[PDB]
């Protein structure tokens, strides 16, 4: 499944371009409280519920991969564009306004 | 922001004509001064904690014994010393317009010039006391031995000078010479007026100035060893250790704030609010000369040596002096400057009251003498920091 | 026993060995568990900007 950057975030090792670890944060229907969170590590993935104002004990699952099961799609203007720039370019923003 | 600033840079008068096609390179550029101490001395693995050097000390012993005469008991002993790295730093700062233009590659120039200055600040804190940090142990100017080289360098180094090392049981392993020494090597001649250190047609440089050996010891040159009376050194350069905690480090920003005055007289400026850009520089070094006595200072003509002598406020017992290894009488803990003067001039080697000078007060003396002066405090009975050391002044 | 520097005998208490015979550091076996807010347990959290 694909997830947007408004719900999943991932750290990158700038030495190797490998994803280090990543978090999925489900805001509730209110769009302001995180009602569950999931952490992807290289060895395993684990998840907390956040009903009743504080984290429940995490459920967990291993996956045995050498690497975290998250892959970044990115827009990439250049080789220098290490994290990928928005396609709504600053000149197009300027002529829209 | 100000303009023509005494600390910052703002398209200052330095950069007049920076864009002009008629500007060439400095055809008269002078090569960068390296440290020499970091080239002659043993580099040691070092870290932010500092390091401990252990040493043995115990006089372990055995005795001859007759059959059945029951054997003696003995015990070894050992001791600890430690060295902490000191830190050296600077900042330089420029307008973003200066950083954009980079006139005459000023930024690149400035990085390499401050790198030489940090190396020379270490070097000049080791060969001499100059602005040295508290955590360094010793500097070579303390060494209490001198030698004139000028009339004939061979008699100077290999005979007269080398005597002063071996008499104290110190080795001679290297010699270090300033560029200004060269005329004395060229002028070192036999009685027929032919030079010693060069082959018969006098085509080539004298062998020490090829970095060749003198009497089996290697010779090291430098552009910048000489200061005050002193033109170079000889000694056991295996006695020096030094070390460094990571690379010469540059960090850069425009976000931060600088005080342009002292901590007690602050004059803060935001880098950001004026659009200035600043560079931080740091390095972090340790040094230990294991025995300051294991060197000889080299001078052109002969010179007097000056000593500071302090008795740690001891109010009882008698100390004694020794000059070039010949002992004085014993001297009281509160003797006058005149009483110390006459007790020095009484030494049987031929010292005299026109050469010897003494100044100060009871328990706190400066002495000037034409030799290696030393003192024994073991006959004092009321203090333990009692000590003597060489001192040098402008 | 004997003096902490005795001339005939080498002992672990002797000043001579003080660089080597240090006690080993260990986990804090008495470490107190962290507190937590009680209000955030009993009070219903309301989503807010």
């Amino acid at each position: 499944r694909v997830e947007p950057p408004t719900a999943l975030y991932a750290e990158v090792d700038p030495r190797t371009r490998k994803v280090l670890y990543a978090i999925r944060a489900i805001y509730g229907a209110d769009g302001n409280e995180i009602v569950s969170a999931t952490l992807y590590l290289p060895d395993t993935t684990m998840t907390w519920l956040r009903a009743e104002g504080e984290w429940e004990a995490p459920t967990s699952t291993p996956h045995g991969l050498e690497m975290v099961p998250v892959i970044p799609i990115s827009n990439r203007t250049r080789l220098s564009d290490l994290y990928g720039t928005s396609e709504i370019s600053p000149e197009l923003r300027s002529v829209t306004d | 922001s100000a303009d023509h600033s005494q600390i910052a840079q703002t398209k200052d008068t330095m950069f007049t004509g920076y864009l002009d096609p008629v500007q060439a390179k400095d055809y008269f550029a002078e090569a960068e001064k390296t440290s020499i101490v970091q080239r002659v001395a043993q580099k040691i693995p070092m870290g932010a904690t500092g390091i401990v050097i252990p040493h043995w000390t115990g006089d372990v012993s055995a005795q001859w014994i007759g059959e059945g005469d029951m054997k003696p008991i003995t015990k070894g002993n050992m001791t600890k010393r430690d060295v902490h790295p000191a830190k050296i730093a600077t900042i330089f700062v420029a307008s973003a317009e200066t950083v954009r233009a980079n006139p005459a590659n000023y930024l690149g120039t400035m990085r390499t010039k401050v790198a030489t200055a940090i190396a020379m600040a270490f070097d000049n804190a080791a060969l001499h006391g100059t602005n040295a940090p508290s955590a360094f142990q010793g500097y070579l100017d303390q060494s209490n031995k001198t030698q004139s080289i000028s009339p004939n360098a061979y008699q100077g180094l290999g005979v007269s000078g080398l005597t002063k090392l071996v008499t104290d049981g110190k080795k001679w392993t290297h010699t270090l010479l300033d560029d200004t020494v060269e005329p004395v090597l060229n002028g070192s001649v036999d009685a027929n007026g032919r030079p010693l250190f060069v082959e018969s047609t006098y085509e080539s440089l004298t062998t020490p100035f090829r970095e060749g050996r003198i009497l089996g010891r290697p010779t090291i040159l430098s552009d910048h060893v000489a200061e005050g009376d002193v033109v170079g050194y000889a000694g056991d350069f295996s006695q020096i250790i030094w070390g460094q905690v990571g690379g010469l480090s540059f960090d850069v920003t425009d976000q931060a704030t600088l005080n342009l005055g002292s901590q007690e007289s602050p004059n803060f400026v935001s880098l950001w609010q004026h659009n200035l850009v600043a560079v931080r520089v740091e390095a972090e070094y340790g040094l230990l000369i294991n025995d300051v006595n294991a060197f000889v200072k080299l001078t052109f003509d002969p010179v007097l040596t000056t000593y500071a002598l302090d008795l740690d406020g001891a109010s009882a017992g008698n100390f004694t002096l020794s000059l070039d290894g010949k002992t004085s009488a014993n001297i009281a803990y509160n003797a006058s400057t005149a009483t110390v003067k006459s007790a020095i001039v009484a030494i049987d080697d031929g010292v005299s009251a026109d050469d010897v000078t003494v100044t100060g007060s009871a328990g706190d003396y400066t002495i000037t003498v034409p030799g290696t002066l030393t003192a024994d405090f073991s006959g004092l009975t009321d203090g333990e920091g009692a000590s003597i050391s060489v001192v040098s002044v402008g | 026993g004997f003096s902490a520097d005795h001339s005939q005998i080498a002992q672990t208490k002797d000043t001579m060995f003080t660089g080597y015979l240090d006690p080993v550091q260990a986990k804090d076996y008495f470490a107190e568990a962290e507190k937590t807010s009680i209000v955030q347990r009993v009070a219903q959290k309301i989503p807010m900007g």
